[PDB]
């Protein structure tokens, strides 16, 4: 996350982070044995840690607990990022508390202007590297499609929507991906991609999650 | 453009 602020210790409970011996992508808790997550953050071998502040440092409030199972969306493209959506099961239930908690789904669509908290343990920098031990978050505002698919032409699907800043200086960066987008206590979106990071009229893209409230759920009855 | 995973898919 550039230009954001160090969100305090378990403020943001349903918040993961995916890893493989280092952290490589966030991910939202939705209930006790799902994660949500983005499908370019697929690979064998993940373990998700939950409760999670410094994660460099075992601190208390920590679960790590090895994914049973990942489920890339059929109809993901890795050329166009469209249905950039994945689903993790955990081998065993979390413990939820005050510290471990699921984020709602959403019912219905988010609209342009909406307030939304982006949050990750990716870049800082929108030029350099710079990766935070602590979770950084963000308040963003949802855009219009007119303005995404004018800063992004011809590569924003009906499954995207963009959020952030045009005049740079603050967006979700590398190692973010997968995170949430809560606006209103629920799940909006998941991050995805966008140019570079914290430019000027280059918006952070999203995975736009209300599409998918039916697939999740119908996935997750039958597994 | 970028995915913002570690490490990035352009
Ligand atoms: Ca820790």
């Amino acid at each position: 996350i550039v230009g954001g602020y160090t969100c305090g210790a378990n403020t943001v409970p349903y918040q993961v982070s995916l890893n493989s011996g280092y952290h490589f992508c966030g991910g939202s808790l939705i209930n006790s044995q799902w994660v949500v997550s983005a499908a370019h953050c697929y690979k064998s071998g993940i373990q998700v840690r939950l409760g999670e502040d410094n994660i460099n440092v075992v601190e208390g409030n920590e679960q790590f607990i090895s994914a049973s199972k990942s489920i890339v969306h059929p109809s993901y493209n890795s050329n166009t990022l469209n249905n950039d959506i994945m689903l993790i099961k955990l081998k065993s239930a979390a413990s939820l508390n005050s510290r471990v908690a699921s984020i709602s789904l959403p019912t219905s669509c988010a609209s342009a202007g909406t307030q939304c908290l982006i949050s990750g343990w990716g870049n800082t920098k929108s030029s350099g590297t710079s990766y935070p031990d602590v979770l950084k978050c963000l308040k963003a505002p949802i855009l219009s499609d007119s303005s995404c698919k004018s800063a992004y032409p011809g590569q924003i699907t009906s499954n995207m929507f963009c959020a952030g800043y045009l005049e740079g200086g603050k967006d979700s960066c590398q190692g973010d991906s997968g995170g949430p987008v809560v606006c209103s206590g629920k799940l909006q979106g998941i991050v995805s991609w966008g140019s570079g990071c914290a430019q000027k009229n280059k918006p952070g893209v999203y995975t736009k999650v209300c599409n998918y409230v039916s697939w999740i759920k119908q996935t997750i009855a039958s597994n | 453009s970028c995915t913002r995973s570690i490490p990035p898919q352009c």
